[PDB]
């Protein structure tokens, strides 16, 4: 704690802790990202230069060409740690130090749509408008995870990229905490820099007209919604999107606002929902390439298919408002997914690819007094990532003792975590019990709960019944993750995990005049064959059976990509909740350290032979001791030297 | 996805096989449960000598083959001929290779322990599937209607059953089987329609009596004053046009056929009927669970599709049940595939993965493992 | 407040546990005193494997578990299963952590010295409560009716007792125990009601005979010319509607059931009855204290709630007691919780603080300390 702290009060944000590259939020500006530095760190082992991210980032590259292996960089930290910033910054780094489109390099609309190095870059600012928002911690917080594959060529020059998105905060779209706000886009658009848009979408410039997006805050001083709107705009173009699509995006993003304005009322003497007007529906309908009526019907009189037919079901006021919200979110998401794909599509070149460098940006194990479904998914991700490291280290360590000739035997450090992982991902484990019950037409959260216990309680060690008191809000089940005990609340899971959507409506989308909208829904339309009658399995036709069924699939496809990689680690840190440069709350940093892996890397180090010096890092600092004979050694063989 | 896409669901019936991928909404494959064996030596133009025929090619070519039904009354009676129907299902109908697909199969209500072990022996040892699972049919039907306690009246082509289920466990001692179903019902219509002064003489006349039964048959409520209605001769009559012009009329018999399900006496059966049997199952169960079963009479099976079956059953058991009780007859529209859909749901489910019997379990525990 | 809020009162019975916070007017938690152990391996949907069940989940799921009663006739007979009911009480029912709450418990009339030491051993050593205290049940009932000398007829689910108390000290040699209570009484009604020509066949028929006993049963005074009245057949009859319509009628038996408490001969018991036993307790006590006991017959317990119990007892002992005596049968309305309420009062009291056995007393004196 103390080392970090001291070199921070001195304004040094980069300090290493083994393999890690700790990074602390300056909260102010620094000449570090300096265009001079970039070069400086170019072609240098981390022992030839001071702690910095470009060190990691260059070495990767090096290593990439030297060993002929693919690489990875894992950036991770809490909401306010400032990872995007790094991630982005790493990315620029790659683009710079190994570009050369030759023709694209000239000062003629440089970096505009029409080159990648730019596309690559331009990517961010689009995603950010849609997947970023003002959090109470950050002003531009990443509300989703991501993985880019920079596909380097044979020579060593840029060839392709690849994005993938994980766990998007769908809730912002409909909600927002009091000090927060929704995605930027909304506020961007209503900013009025492109007035047509306002009339085009049929909205106003006052957000308080759109409940969905003004539950929290509307304006942020550090952000210029007007400037961004263009940034965004321009990015779309560069990204190669069709105007139409670029039109869908917009038009589609406004429909969603409108939905939240959709109002209903109880039919008299009936408990049914009946439309409270065709003012808004009209707009939503038009904007989506729909028919007002058909739409309001489907919404109100959802026509289902229980048995072998299609049974028309009536809904309540409360049921509608909620379904609407479900589509709003559903639509936004999908779209977001699409955009990514489309991006990826442009980022696809024909040129050969020999290796890639993966840059992973996701959240780290965060513990809250309230841990719900989303927490499990993330924690699980991290507990995996951790084991991923612990192993790499075990492998790594063991090489030294082999190189040197020491006689040290030890078991994989990952192993310690396998217990927790199996409990989650294995067959009779949490997810399964979670995803099975989702098949029971009449199951309860309570039901699920019991199934969870009857099977794991008393029989499983990592499994425990909660500690209901302290800063926690209710009881259901705790798990014993590497970072500690997490108290999980199981309420909504079943639902959240089912992704219930009014299929009648989706129908309409599926046959929209707005192709794009039509597209986004296709994959739902193609699995319906499979879940034709009441009860059963959605997967028969390609429909998701679990909220969690993919997450896993994606998380596997990932951790696999992570393996055929030479892992490079970066841990981002957040000094003080109060936003003050040169300061640090203790216990706050302490926390991160445990959940980071930093404290676990120190542990494993200390088992044993604590401090471990990297050879160059060893030369430089100590050559001076027998100056003549130690310098000769270090220069003559980077390793043999220290020897 | 490995197996999210990959789980197969095969529902083996007395008349039809229903098959497809867990995930889908309805069976990808539906076909007769026959295996035809050619009575003479010879060939079709362009084909080779075929030793055997299955499903629709056995039905279509029935005049030169001896047709055989592997499943008598829901139970597999011939294992040589069943392995033939499975082979056809995987390789020709779904066109998948079985050795990379988990397979959820179904069995009947009081299916002998030894059979559940034998189809496991054949699934793992002759088809080499990665993993499999056998669900009980009424239990998948219930579950496909969302719930876990209820009583299923299940009725298909060779058997009818009542399977009371409580929090998922089908109750062995309360299950009733009535061997009169849609097969019996097509042959009775046949006679009341020849008896109306007709002739189903060629095989193109025989087959379509079954399509008359499906399209035009009804279960009237107050079957009493429906015969009475028949006589005053209302516009209750219904004429069907045959393969050719020969417009046949069916007024009345239209409902005399499903009245067989409430009165087995119409066909020289001395057994009790569907509604009484629903009830008797119920007064054979624990006392405290009888309000549950009564409010959850789930219907499944091709023969329970006759319109107005539910209303007749509704009133049939209200009037036998103590008035303090709530009666509730659930009959969904997709009911001819309830069983299958319940399997599709269950097998595509997130929590089912830990009940799949894997070749690891089998090679190590013997057929006993899946038998439970 | 530290413990003003914080004192718990747990009354352990043969049929029910009554629990809650000292201060409250009535028990926060009331539930059966059972511990169910599953007869088979399996799960409920969404739950894990459960080794054990307690209270109402054991009653509701009784068909798949072997039910066991830890307290036989008011005495704790199985200590593994009792620690299970306590655990359930603290952690699930009252949802408190026990290690910061003083706990007032109750025991039975001639509870063996060794038991009072054992539940103290379990309270302090496995639940780690700060302090605890064991009150005798009749003694809390008396005290909850304001007084300190009287004789309590206490009658619940497995035992009946008479505990003469003088200025707070229950009189060991005058206490009488009669093992016939509300449990015995529900099973006798059962037979006189099947004997009325009925059937409590399913478990939903069994359970409700007990709700008939509670709602419709009476203790008639002059039970003699009440049978005589039954015969002339007045509008004395009373029909109850079952879980369903099945309106059952109970005219007469309605009071033949509590006449069992005065005549044990109705059930093949040779012991004396409630009123004689009240009396015998009394002619076993000192002479000078007998006018006090007679004017203070306090009744407590679920089975003493039958209307007209007090009038019958009033006249039952007047006519056995010397005429120079004043008889007085106090039967309060909250009597099914007298015991508990007496504990709530006492433990929330300003002067009780100095009788709490603290872990300091225990870790220093051994279980002997609280045993007195």
């Amino acid at each position: 704690l103390y080392n970090l702290k001291e070199r921070y009060a001195a304004w040094m944000i980069y300090t290493y802790s083994g393999l890690f590259c700790v990074t602390v939020n300056p909260y102010k500006w620094l000449p570090v990202y300096n265009p001079k530095v970039v070069l400086a760190y170019r072609g240098k082992k981390r022992q030839e230069a001071p702690p910095h991210i470009f060190s990691i980032s260059d070495n990767a590259y090096q290593f990439m060409l030297t060993d002929r292996e693919n690489q990875s960089i894992l950036i991770t930290g809490e909401s306010g740690a400032g990872k995007t910033v790094n991630t982005k910054r790493v990315i620029q780094y790659f683009a710079t130090i190994a570009a050369s489109g030759e023709k694209k390099k000239e000062e003629q609309s440089g970096k505009m749509q029409g080159t990648l190095e730019d596309q690559i870059i331009s990517a961010n600012p689009l995603l950010e408008a849609f997947g970023n928002a003002k959090t109470v911690r950050n002003d531009n917080s990443s509300r989703f995870g991501k993985f880019i594959r920079i596909h380097f060529g044979a020579t060593g020059k840029l060839a392709s990229a690849d994005i993938e998105t994980y766990l998007l905060e769908k809730s912002r779209v409909t909600f927002q905490l009091p000090a927060e706000r929704s995605y930027h886009i909304f506020y961007q658009i209503m900013s009025n820099k492109k007035p047509e848009l306002i009339d085009m979408l049929l909205i106003t410039t006052n957000p308080y007209d759109y409940h969905y997006v003004s539950e929290g805050e509307i304006t942020v001083p550090s952000i210029d919604d007007q400037e961004e709107l263009m940034a965004t705009d321009s990015a779309i173009d560069i990204l190669g999107f069709s105007a139409d699509e670029k039109t869908a995006i917009y038009k589609l993003t406004g429909a969603v606002m409108h939905y939240g304005n959709l109002k209903f009322k109880q039919k008299q003497r009936e408990e049914q929902a009946e439309p409270d007007g065709t003012e808004v529906a009209d707009k939503a309908a038009y904007l989506m390439g729909l028919n007002s009526a058909e739409l309001l019907k489907a919404l109100c009189y959802p026509r289902v298919g229980v048995g072998n037919e299609a049974v028309t079901k009536g809904e309540t006021v409360s049921e509608v408002h909620n379904s609407v919200g479900a589509l709003a979110k559903a639509v936004y998401e999908k779209m977001f997914l699409w955009m990514v794909i489309r991006i990826n599509q442009q980022l696809d070149t024909k040129q050969p690819r020999q290796y890639f460098i993966g840059v992973l940006d996701i959240a780290g194990f965060e513990i809250f007094d309230f841990n719900s479904f989303e927490q499990l998914c993330i924690n699980f991700t991290n507990e995996k990532l951790q084991q991923f490291f612990n192993h790499h280290m075990f492998v790594l360590e063991q090489e030294e003792y082999k190189k040197e000739g020491i006689e040290w035997e030890f078991i994989d450090f990952g192993m310690d975590l396998a217990a927790c992982i199996e409990l989650i991902e294995k067959p009779m484990g949490i997810f399964s019990i979670l995803e099975e019950e989702c098949m029971f037409p009449k199951a309860t959260d309570t039901s699920f709960k019991n199934k969870l216990y009857d099977e794991h309680l008393g029989k499983s060690n990592n499994f425990q019944k909660p500690k209901p008191a302290k800063g926690k809000a209710e009881a259901h089940f705790s798990l014993v993750h590497y970072a500690g005990t997490v108290d999980y609340n199981i309420s909504g899971w079943l639902e959240k995990n089912k992704d219930p959507l009014n299929e009648t409506v989706i129908g309409l989308y599926q046959k929209s005049s707005v192709k794009t909208l039509a597209l986004l829904f296709a994959t739902y339309g193609g699995e319906a064959e499979g879940g034709g009658g009441k009860k059963g399995g959605k997967k028969k036709g390609s429909s998701f059976q679990t909220v969690s069924a993919l997450f896993r699939e994606n998380l596997n496809k990932l951790m696999a990509n992570l393996r055929s990689t030479h892992p490079h680690f970066v841990r981002c840190i957040i000094p003080n909740e109060t936003k003050t440069p040169g300061a640090m709350e203790h216990e706050l940093v302490l926390h991160q350290l445990r959940c980071n892996g930093v404290l676990e890397g120190i542990r494993i180090c200390r088992k044993g032979f604590p401090s471990r010096v990297l050879y160059a890092d060893f030369k430089q600092r100590y050559r001076v001791l027998n100056a003549s004979a130690i310098p000769e050694g270090q220069f003559m063989d980077s390793k043999k030297a220290s020897e | 996805d490995e197996d999210e896409t990959t789980a197969l669901v095969c529902d083996n019936g007395s008349g039809l096989v229903k098959a497809g991928f867990a995930g889908d909404d309805a069976p990808r494959a539906v076909f007769p449960s026959i295996v035809g064996r050619p009575r003479h030596q010879g060939v079709m133009v362009g084909m080779g000598q075929k030793d055997s025929y299955v499903g629709d090619e056995a039905q279509s070519k029935r005049g030169i083959l001896t047709l055989k039904y592997p499943i008598e009354h829901g139970i597999i009676t011939n294992w040589d001929d069943m392995e033939k129907i499975w082979h056809h299902t995987f390789y020709n109908e779904l066109r998948v290779a079985p050795e990379e697909h988990p397979t959820l199969l179904t069995e009947a209500p009081l299916n002998p322990k030894a059979n559940r072990e034998k189809m496991t022996q054949i699934m793992f040892e002759t088809f080499n599937v990665p993993a499999m699972y056998v669900a009980i049919q009424a239990v998948l039907s219930l579950y496909a209607s969302g719930r876990t306690t209820g009583i299923v009246l299940d009725s298909g082509d060779g058997v009818t059953h009542n399977v009371p289920i409580y929090e998922g466990y089908a109750l062995p001692h309360a299950i009733m089987r009535l061997d009169l179903a849609g097969r019996d019902l097509t042959d009775y219509l046949m006679k009341i329609l020849t008896e109306r002064g007709y002739s189903f003489v060629t095989t193109a006349e025989r087959e379509i009596v079954r399509d008359i039964k499906e399209k035009l048959c009804y279960v009237a409520l107050d079957f009493e004053n429906e015969m009475a209605t028949a006589a005053s001769s209302s516009s209750l009559e219904k004429s069907y046009e045959l393969p050719d012009g020969q417009v046949i009329t069916i007024g009345n018999e239209r409902f005399r056929c499903p009245e067989t399900l409430f009165q087995p006496s119409f066909i020289g059966m001395e057994s009790a009927g569907i509604h009484e049997t629903t009830y008797n199952s119920i007064m054979k169960c624990d006392i405290d669970i009888r309000k549950d079963l009564y409010a959850n009479n789930v219907m499944s099976g091709g023969t329970t599709m006759y319109p107005g079956i539910a209303d007749r059953m509704q009133k049939e058991i209200t009037a036998l049940a103590p008035s303090t009780m709530k009666i509730k007859i659930i009959a969904p529209p997709e009911r001819k595939y309830s069983v299958w859909i319940g399997g599709s749901i269950l097998a595509s489910l997130s929590t089912f993965q830990q009940m799949w019997i894997t070749k690891q379990e089998y090679d190590e525990a013997g057929p006993s493992i899946v038998h439970r």
